[PDB]
């Protein structure tokens, strides 16, 4: 009743991939737009007790000062992938003197993924592949770029994407209610919409955080300021 | 290539080694031994028996000397014994080495035995299945001492070992004492091993060692005839 | 079922089944057609895409200005193995200072991918990768396997529902001796359209082209520049 | 009478006993021949026979005797590929010894290490204890002619008579009941004890081209293969 | 059960499992005959077509080891391509090293145990090729060995291995092929091949000869495609 | 087949005759067969596999003959055999003979699923558990023509199971099922 | 402990075993038994007193099989040379059983082509044909103990 | 290869590791062993086991073993590991000593033991040690003092303990009669004898079936001594006396 | 003397059994292995040479032995408890062919799918006399028996079987079979009148019934 970490399904699948895969929608939502004007990420927090220090927990974080990355799934192992992609990051820059494309990135990370072996390695990764899913945001030379990551190693580019526990429902939604010439206040509004409609506790100022990134400025986290004005008239 | 790296020695849910025991169980099916020291040297007294007359006794031997003042013998599996005695001699030529002494018998014995032991925790490998005694003379007093598989060892006076060994322990017993000389205890070395011996005893179905303050050697089959005869 | 669980263990009919469950993961994917001209070689490639708002996957790669490859499976592996054909072609050129034929190097890769299937908890690479490309002798179109077993092959279709394109390429193989790119390129197309319902052909977003010549570096078309050869194509017959 | 792994590798049963050995003494009879050696008082004698089912085959090349050194012969039963890796194990050492020692070996020492190289398969449990045997025969200064034989458990030993095989048994038997009336022994009294052994085991009367012979004596101790023709006149000769 | 996972283990009779499932995996091979002449070898293999699509000449079953030595394999091909690397590097490296062209005898025995050295441990599994070498030298005349996936190497005047070996070895024997010279024996290895495999079993098919020899002053190459042309139109005579 | 018998006569087609059912547990197959049941008009004879278990040599296979004697004297009607993995795993005998009786008793189901005139208008309905168990033989087409799997409900499933074990009963004007369906990701309807 | 239905034939056993050697002595009867493999006959009827002798029979020796294809060989219509010895050599490990079958295939490989005679290729075809099927036959020799 | 091993490291699913469990069920048989302290000097007290009639009683220490100059050390459990585990730790005191020229506290040096019992038990797949031991020395930093380990890994510091098979009556005895700060090297001895007397099932206390160390302060020597047969015998008796008159009084 | 017939299940052997019954004029008996186990000791035995006594009676008779597996099975030594009445019919069935006196009147035809089971001394030259073995079906027979089970079946000019053949290996005869009825009933769920080309390719994926998982993210 035991199989090695590799071994294949008789129907042409992996094991521990597939489970990874499957792993993932124990986490919160996610939801992340592009848009011509600017890229538009948003998360919640899932707040567990009332003596949480909100400003503790953050999913947005930033790899450099135009890419923005958003996860989801297990937190405990996406540190790695994070200072990995900030290392390689600065040693292009260091290498070639200019700011590496998006794409680069996300291909850059995707080798990382399925390294995971039990047999003629040194430790490494034992076993388990990782159990995030990723979402990449930022500004590069041919606009603004949006990626995500899949545990098995497939990065792919899409237009709006929502990754969770309530990812289906949030796409089917999602699907309505897009076009190409969106400008960035509507796809915030849009955003805060799906999220209040299919969060469980009650939306306020402190249950999410949101980033948007521009052409212009760099990478820009809202605070608690400016972000109950958005929802004051929803 | 690789071995395994895991341990095929565990503890029961009762507290026990398996492996010990078993390896003990097989000792206790091998040919039968006896060992007395009186006062003034040590016997070894061992028994072979070869199948046939085809094969040729004067061949291998059981009583191997490990340097010129320590003896060994052995009851249990054959071929662990050769490993064992080839350890027992590089490790007296480095302990000569470094000291420039004959190496004194209680510190052979406790590396044999820490080998001995070492050998039953490592990975992808079974124990021993062999038990010895080792006897010596140094510094004046004799001295006798016996090995275990699980690396244990004791000092003794008189010990039997192999097949009926409590036996042999009950009748010495009631024989051996504190005060005798070397031939008395070849003797009754002699007579206690006839009790789970063959029919017709010979000269060359016994191997036969003593340590003196001279040195250890292996009796010739025409001494160990004479002490045959003139007895029983 | 015990012969089932690893690449070392023997059947009693001879028949290891890791292998043969790689060879089922690579049926998985899209489908992909290639064949060759007197002085050319052609492959075509079908995309996909999991969402409407989603870019389709990309399944040609470019790895040098002689030889090109489409893969099918899992893209992980695929990435690996490209990135050592990459390496080993460059390593020849600096060395020797000359193309490497396509022959030596579907060789190395077939010495390569046998390695893991004989050492213990080590799994195959599942990929389909077909090869087009030109030297000395002219056009060269090779198939892989995750058996480790390459073939040579003349007009190949490989990937989920492959079967009635390689009907209709058996069955148009002469006609394949003596025209060009122009209607070469549409008897790809035609081979690729049997593969598919009867609801949704060729749009110009799921189609790619990729061709290798005698005096034509490879190259790739995708959805812009496609609608040229796609143009002047009859309709399906009902 | 078993619990656990100890019908797979090799450790102890819990009456004191491993099985993964005592399997490789059977499967040495898998090939079906049997050999004979005796020693004379100044000369030894390895026979065999050799079996060519099929015309095609080239008859030249199954031999089983192997040349291991200008002065020492030796005979293999069992598997054929287990049997040529031990003569590989068995010329290297040899050499070895040579280099570094400046003089012959003596049989016995190579046996030694031959049994202690075969030792440790049954004391770790990822490797398989080889099944062939092993006999060889050399001649010694001051001791004459010397027989030895080696067993996959690591059990050497110098016998008088010794036959391996399938007929090990009843060949034992016939060659003790010769040897206890205690004869004199020469050239040819040792090699026509040793025909007749196999002759009257097997009950064949065969030819001078089912056989093969080996015979190392003290007159020129260079190990030499018997031609067909000599052979033939032992054969003719022994049938009065 | 569960005595034949391992490849070192025993099975409680005495032998190893894992082997025989290596010699079911050849027996499903198609055909690959060899024999040799008064001056040299013809090896002879009929190739399957699978399907239209192939190439003729496509993935050739008859390998060229050296200069003057030739290799058919039959059984998986990946393996068969390993071993033939294999054997290239030790044959260049025994070139490089003492200075002349390696002789058979010393080949084929390094090439066979490499090959066993694959039959002990549980770390790897048994290679699934048997195949044959065959050479002519102008001082050691023609030489032919085969080797099989346990690790056994024989010399042979004439071997086929694949299905259907038995039926073509007997049309094999009735041959007197000590005598003639390796001209007229293309004919007669056609026809032998033609004999074989019905048509009910397999649609069309290929044939694909080698040669070496004092013909070729000792190189080794495919036959001339004319002299294929005609030895396959004289076997078509099968047919009466 | 048996309501509408003269579509598939006209077409020339001639049914499946068997069908098995398997899954983990809790899952609906034994509900599904009772619904079967209760459905029908014919025949229904229910079978425990645990029930041809006997105490003497040659009994197992004496029931199964009369079984399908009392089914052939009617005209055309259902047999259901539930939890088979207890009549017959695989033929392994091996040193002494162990778990052999049983293996007849599975021997004579199987011949008279075929051989020499089938059973004819009977047809059967088994539901198991662990199928990798299953003896080769028994699950060749033409004895269980159709393998129905049952798998745990993705998300449509919970929900529509939620609304049909929660409709009778007293509850507030304004709860959301959906979120309690996205909270369990994987779940049988027995949890619900 | 065996099942009831079995102790009824332990006490047949125990009539057999007793009607031999008993408290009363046979005179002028005598005893032939016969058994396909010794290994499991209860340990008092194997007894010297009640089993006084065992006849090993055995596989044969070359000479034998020529001899037994000479017996079988004889009534077939047989034509030109046949050359026993071939088929004496390749014939190993056959049973007295076998080498019938050899002669009965060589003659059903002459009704195909509608001959009325046998020739030798037939024999070495058949020998053939019979050999390669006893793969699938237990190799096992049971012998009493 | 993965079949025949035995995952000798991996949890439970009630939370705990089964090994060493396994293991202190092991050290629950052979043997008897305790300590006490009070006042100047502390004491060992053992129940030999090999007391069969032909030993040659060689080395003049049966359990008792010499860490350092100032530490001894009693064992309980597979002898094999417990000589191990001495040699084990005797190069780690004097590697110590090599480095600060200064005797070796004895907290470190158990803490440094118990560092490397504890390495076996989270990675590696190899059985662990059997063996639990106590340890008895003196310091300036805080005078005499007395230790226990334990194969899990943890150790405690105490004032009265013991380790055999019958430990938890040794132990109820000793907390019911003690007292803290008032207990000279000559009531501690009658104390251990008296327990040793409840524990063995064998009555009047053959003098050769027990082992007695004490650990004593001088200006500079720090001796350690092993009272020899020559006056266990009269204590005994006494014992015996005294307890005759006190039953006698009731 | 007689024939036995082997190999791996689906493949037709019970089919030329019935074959062979319908062409011959002689009579025919049909019999199953398990029939014989019966409870009371001697009561098995007596039913075998019942049976061999009425074929003897019927002069050209032949009698087919079905499952025979379920009495073949290898005997073995055993010192506590085991199994012999079933071996003790058997040596019953081992001695009315061959034996003490020989029958030449009577053919037995005997089946079963496994063979590593049976009991050597069964297995002899002279009781069971050819071993025929049934293989799996090659790429050319799969074209045929579907070309014969929708003989009867109402199907449209364009079906390629050669292409059918061909995309489904490693099935066997039954399986070959059912793919005509699935590609039916498939055809019969949209009311169509007659079977077309994408009926089988469909009824290929019924019959191969493997499990699900999307696997959409490949290629
Ligand atoms: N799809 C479903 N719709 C409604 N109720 C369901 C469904 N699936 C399961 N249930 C409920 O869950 C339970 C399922 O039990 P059921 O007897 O059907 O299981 P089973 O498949 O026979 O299980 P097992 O093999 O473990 O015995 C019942 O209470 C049933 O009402
Ligand atoms: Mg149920
Ligand atoms: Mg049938």
């Amino acid at each position: 009743y035991d199989r090695g970490v590799n071994t294949f399904s008789p129907e042409g699948r992996l094991f521990q991939v597939e489970y990874a895969i499957e792993a993932i929608k124990l986490g919160s939502t996610a939801i992340g737009i592009q848009t011509s004007e600017g890229v538009c990420l948003a998360v919640e927090k899932r707040i567990t007790s009332p003596l949480m220090e909100p400003s503790s927990i953050e999913k947005i974080v930033e790899i450099d000062a135009h890419i923005g990355c958003a996860m989801s799934g297990l937190i405990a192992d996406a540190k790695t992938l994070i200072d990995k992609a900030r290392v390689e990051t600065q040693n292009h820059w260091f290498t070639y003197n200019e700011t590496m494309t998006v794409e680069s990135v996300t291909q850059a990370v995707s080798n990382l993924a399925l390294q995971f072996g039990e047999e003629d390695a040194d430790p490494g990764a034992m076993s388990r592949p990782f159990g995030v899913a990723l979402l990449f945001g930022g500004v590069d030379e041919k606009g603004p770029q949006l990626f995500h990551m899949d545990p098995s190693g497939t990065f792919v580019q899409c237009d709006a994407r929502a990754i969770g526990s309530a990812s289906e429902g949030a796409q089917s939604s999602l699907q309505e209610v897009y076009h190409k010439s969106m400008t960035l206040k509507e796809a915030i509004k849009s955003s805060l919409i799906i999220l209040k409609q299919v969060m469980e506790e009650k939306l306020n100022a402190t249950n999410i955080e949101l980033a948007t990134v521009q052409p212009g400025q760099n990478f820009h986290m809202f605070t608690k300021e400016e972000l109950e004005e958005v929802i004051k008239d929803i | 290539e690789r071995g395994y790296s895991f341990s095929l020695t565990t503890f029961s849910p009762s507290g026990k080694l398996v492996q010990i025991e078993y390896a003990l169980a097989a000792v206790a099916g091998g040919a039968p031994s006896v060992g007395i020291k009186a006062a003034n040297g040590v016997v070894l007294a061992t028994e072979k028996k070869q199948k046939s007359i085809l094969y040729d006794e004067r061949s291998v031997h059981k009583v191997e000397p490990i340097t010129k003042h320590i003896g060994l013998v052995y009851s249990g599996m054959g071929p662990d014994y050769r490993v064992l005695v080839h350890r027992a001699r590089k490790l007296a030529q480095q302990y000569y080495l470094v000291y420039q002494e004959p190496i004194p018998t209680a510190q052979l014995v406790q590396r044999v035995a820490s080998v001995m032991q070492e050998y039953t925790q490592s990975g992808g490998v079974r124990p021993f299945g062999v038990s010895l005694l080792i006897c010596g003379w140094n510094e004046g007093r004799p001295y006798l001492f016996q090995s275990d598989p699980s690396g244990a060892y004791f000092a003794w006076k008189a010990t039997a070992m192999g097949k009926n060994y409590v036996n042999g322990k009950t009748f010495l017993e009631k024989r051996y004492n504190e005060d005798l000389e070397l031939e008395d205890a070849i003797h009754t070395a002699i007579l206690t091993l006839k009790e789970s011996f063959e029919g017709q005893m010979t000269e060359d179905n016994i191997e036969v060692g003593i340590c003196n303050e001279a040195g250890f050697r292996r009796l010739t089959p025409t001494e160990v005839k004479d002490y045959l005869a003139a007895i029983a | 079922n015990q012969y089932d669980n690893d690449v070392t263990v023997w059947s009693p009919q001879g028949r290891i089944h890791q292998i043969e469950y790689a060879m089922e993961a690579v049926k998985q994917g899209s489908a992909t057609v290639g064949l060759k001209s007197k002085t050319h070689a052609v492959l075509v490639a079908l995309k996909r895409a999991q969402s409407e708002l989603a870019a389709h996957q990309k399944k040609i790669l470019h790895v040098d200005n002689h030889i090109g490859i489409s893969i099918a499976g899992l893209t992980a592996d695929a990435r690996l193995l490209c990135n050592f054909m990459r390496q080993e072609c460059l390593d020849s050129r600096f060395v020797f200072d000359r193309p490497l034929p396509v022959s030596r190097l579907v060789s190395l890769i077939g010495s390569k991918t046998q390695i893991p299937t004989q050492r213990y908890g080590r799994r195959p690479y599942g990929v389909g990768l077909l090869i087009a490309g030109y030297d000395d002798m002219g056009p060269h179109i090779f198939q892989t396997c995750p058996s480790a077993n390459y073939f040579d092959c003349r007009a190949m279709s490989i990937g989920a529902r492959s079967q009635s394109a390689r009907t209709y390429l058996e069955r148009h193989m002469s006609e394949f001796m003596e025209c060009n790119l122009n209607e070469l390129v549409k008897h790809g197309l035609r081979a690729l359209r049997e593969t598919l319902p009867a609801e949704q052909d060729l749009t110009t977003k799921n189609v790619s082209i990729g061709i290798v010549g005698k005096d034509l570096e490879f190259t790739i078309y995708d959805d812009d520049d496609v609608s040229p050869f796609l143009e002047g194509l009859e309709e399906r017959p009902q | 009478s078993s619990a656990g792994f100890d019908r797979h590798i090799t450790i102890f049963s819990p009456e004191g006993r491993l099985y993964q050995v005592e399997y490789a003494f059977k499967a040495i009879n898998q090939g079906g021949l049997t050999s004979v050696a005796v020693r004379g008082k100044d000369c030894a004698v390895i026979v065999t026979q050799k079996k060519v089912p099929d015309k095609l085959l080239d008859s030249s090349t199954v031999t089983h005797l192997f040349k291991i050194t200008e002065n020492i012969g030796c005979v293999m039963t069992g598997m054929t590929a287990d049997s040529r890796s031990q003569v590989q194990r068995a010329r290297y050492e040899a050499a070895n010894w040579k280099y570094k020692y400046g003089y012959e070996i003596p049989v016995d020492m190579l046996c030694k290490r031959i049994a202690d190289i075969s030792q440790v398969y049954t004391q770790n449990a990822e490797m398989r204890p080889l099944g062939c045997c092993m006999i060889l025969i050399g001649i010694d200064e001051e001791q004459g002619p010397q027989v030895y034989k080696c067993d996959p458990a690591g059990y050497y030993c110098g016998f008088k008579a010794t036959a391996a095989g399938v007929k090990q048994t009843e060949s034992t038997s016939f060659l003790e009941k010769k040897v206890k009336k205690k004869f004199d022994w020469t050239f040819e009294q040792t090699v026509e004890t040793a025909i007749t052994c196999l002759s009257t085991v097997l009950s064949i009367d065969f030819k001078p081209s089912e056989i093969e012979v080996g015979v190392v004596t003290v007159e020129n101790p260079k190990f030499r293969i018997l031609t067909e023709a000599e052979i033939d006149a032992h054969l003719v000769a022994l049938a009065e | 059960t569960g005595y034949d996972l391992s490849a070192s283990t025993f099975s409680p009779d005495g032998r190893v499992f894992q082997v025989e499932y290596a010699m079911k995996a050849v027996e499903n091979s198609s055909t690959a005959i060899g024999i040799r002449c008064k001056d040299g070898v013809v090896f002879g293999v009929e190739k399957l077509v699978l399907s239209k699509l192939y190439e003729e000449g496509s993935n050739k079953r008859l390998f060229n080891v050296d200069r003057h030595v030739g290799m058919a394999v039959a059984g998986l091909l990946a393996d068969a391509r390993s071993l033939a690397d294999i054997a290239r590097e030790e044959a260049s490296n025994f070139r490089s090293n003492f200075g002349y062209n390696i002789p058979l005898k010393h080949l084929a025995d390094r090439v066979a145990m490499y090959v066993h050295a694959y039959t002990l441990y549980s770390a790897v599994r048994p290679f699934g090729c048997s195949f044959m070498l065959g050479s002519y030298s102008v001082n050691d005349g023609a030489q032919l060995y085969m080797i099989d996936p346990s690790g056994v190497s024989y010399g042979y005047w004439g071997c086929a291995i694949g299905k259907a070996r038995q039926a073509a070895k007997t049309e094999i024997e009735k041959l007197q092929m000590k005598e003639m010279t390796c001209r007229d024996i293309v004919k007669e290895v056609a026809k032998i091949i033609y004999i074989v495999h019905d048509e009910v079993k397999d649609k069309a098919f290929e044939l694909e000869l080698s040669w070496v020899g004092e013909l070729t002053n000792g190189r080794h190459e495919i036959v001339p495609k004319d002299i294929r042309e005609e030895a396959e139109k004289y076997a078509k005579e099968s047919l009466k | 087949p048996l309501l509408h018998p003269e579509r598939f006569v006209n077409l020339g087609i001639e049914p499946p005759k068997g069908v098995l059912l398997f899954g983990p547990p809790g899952t609906g197959k034994t509900l599904c067969a009772r619904a079967v049941a209760n459905r029908t008009d014919a025949c229904f004879i229910r079978v425990i596999g645990s029930e041809l278990v006997q105490k003497y040599v040659g009994e197992g296979a004496r029931m199964v003959r009369e079984l399908f004697e009392m089914a052939r004297t009617k005209k055309a009607c259902l047999i259901f055999f539930d939890e088979i993995d207890a009549i017959g795993g695989a033929r392994f005998d091996d040193g002494a003979g162990g778990d052999n009786e049983v293996q007849r008793t599975m021997l004579e189901l199987i011949n008279q699923l075929d051989g020499f005139d089938p059973r004819g208008n009977i047809k059967v309905l088994m539901a198991t558990n662990r199928p990798d168990t299953l003896d080769p033989a028994l699950m060749r087409p033409g004895r269980l023509d159709r393998k129905i799997e049952f798998s745990l409900p993705d998300l449509e499933g919970r929900t529509h199971i939620f609304k049909i074990h929660a409709r009778s009963m007293s509850v507030e004007r304004d709860i959301r099922f959906e979120l309690l369906a996205r909270l369990c990701p994987n779940s049988t309807g027995a949890e619900i | 402990e065996g099942t009831s239905a079995d102790r009824e034939i332990q006490r047949t056993l125990m009539e057999l075993l007793n009607q031999m050697d008993g408290f009363d002595t046979l005179h002028r009867v005598k005893m032939i038994m016969a058994t396909n493999r010794p290994d499991t006959l209860d340990p008092a009827l194997l007894r010297p007193g009640r089993l006084d002798r065992k006849i090993h029979i055995d596989l044969p020796n070359e000479q034998a099989r020529l001899d037994i294809l000479k017996i079988h060989a004889g009534p077939i219509t047989k034509h030109g040379e046949i050359d026993y010895e071939a088929i004496v050599k390749l014939s190993d490990g056959f049973n007295g059983a076998d080498l019938r079958n050899v002669c009965t295939e060589a003659g059903m490989f002459a009704i195909r082509a509608d001959h009325d005679f046998v020739v030798q290729e037939d024999f070495m075809k058949a020998v053939r044909k019979v050999a390669d099927s006893k793969k699938l036959e237990s190799k096992l020799d049971y012998k009493p103990v | 290869s993965r079949r025949y091993d035995s995952r000798t490291t991996i949890f439970s699913p009630e939370g705990r590791l089964y090994q060493v469990e396994y293991a202190m069920e092991a050290i629950g048989h052979a043997g008897t062993c305790l300590g006490i302290l009070a006042n100047d000097g502390v004491l060992l007290a053992a129940e030999r086991r090999n007391i069969h009639k032909l030993l040659d009683e060689v080395f003049f220490s049966e359990k008792i073993y010499k860490l350092n100059e100032d530490m001894a050390c009693s064992v309980a459990g597979i002898t094999s590991d417990a000589n191990v585990l001495t040699n084990e730790l005797r190069l780690i005191a004097q590697r110590y000593l090599l480095q600060y020229q200064e005797p070796i506290p004895c907290e470190q040096l158990v803490t440094a033991l118990c560092d490397i019992k504890q390495a076996y038990t989270q990675f590696g797949g190899k059985r662990p040690f059997g063996v639990s031991l106590l340890y008895i020395g003196w310091d300036k930093h805080y005078g005499f003092q007395l230790y226990q380990s334990d194969p899990s890994g943890n150790y405690g510091g105490w004032k009265a303990t013991c380790i055999g098979n019958n430990s938890a009556a040794a132990v109820s005895m000793l907390k019911q009669d003690y007292k803290e700060g008032e207990m000279t090297l000559k009531s501690a001895l009658a104390l251990a004898i008296k327990v040793l007397n409840k524990t063995m099932d064998v009555s009047k206390l053959s003098a050769e079936k027990v082992e007695i160390a004490t650990l004593t302060r001088e200006n500079g020597k720090t001796v350690i001594r092993v009272l020899k047969q020559k006056e266990v015998e009269q204590l005994i008796k006494k014992h015996e006396e005294e307890e005759a008159k006190a039953e006698r009084e009731k | 003397k007689g024939v036995l017939m082997y190999g791996p299940p689906g493949t037709g052997k019970t089919l030329l059994a019935r074959a062979c019954a319908a062409q011959t004029k002689a009579t025919f008996l049909k019999l199953a292995g398990p029939q014989l186990v019966q409870m009371f000791i001697g009561d098995g035995a007596k039913l075998v040479r019942d049976a061999f006594a009425l074929a003897k009676e019927k002069a050209p008779s032949i009698i087919f032995i079905d499952e025979l597996d379920a009495i073949g099975t290898k005997r073995f030594d055993s010192e506590k408890a085991g199994d012999r009445e079933v071996q003790r019919t058997m040596l019953e069935l081992l001695n009315q062919l061959d034996g003490f006196q020989p029958n030449t009147q009577v053919k037995v035809i005997a089946a079963t799918n496994r063979v590593d089971i049976l009991d050597p001394a069964l297995l002899r030259s002279g009781r069971l006399d050819r071993k025929i073995e049934f293989p799996m079906p090659n790429e050319e027979a799969r074209a045929r028996i579907m070309q014969i089970h929708s003989r009867k079946m109402n199907v449209s000019p364009d079906v390629n079987y050669e292409e059918l053949a061909r995309c489904t290996d490693d099935f066997n005869g039954a399986q070959c079979k059912a793919v005509c009825v699935e590609a039916g009933m498939i055809a019969l769920r949209r009311g169509a009148t007659e079977l077309t080309h994408e009926d089988y390719m469909e009824g290929i994926l019924e019959v191969q019934a493997k499990k699900k998982a999307n696997l959409q993210y490949y290629a």
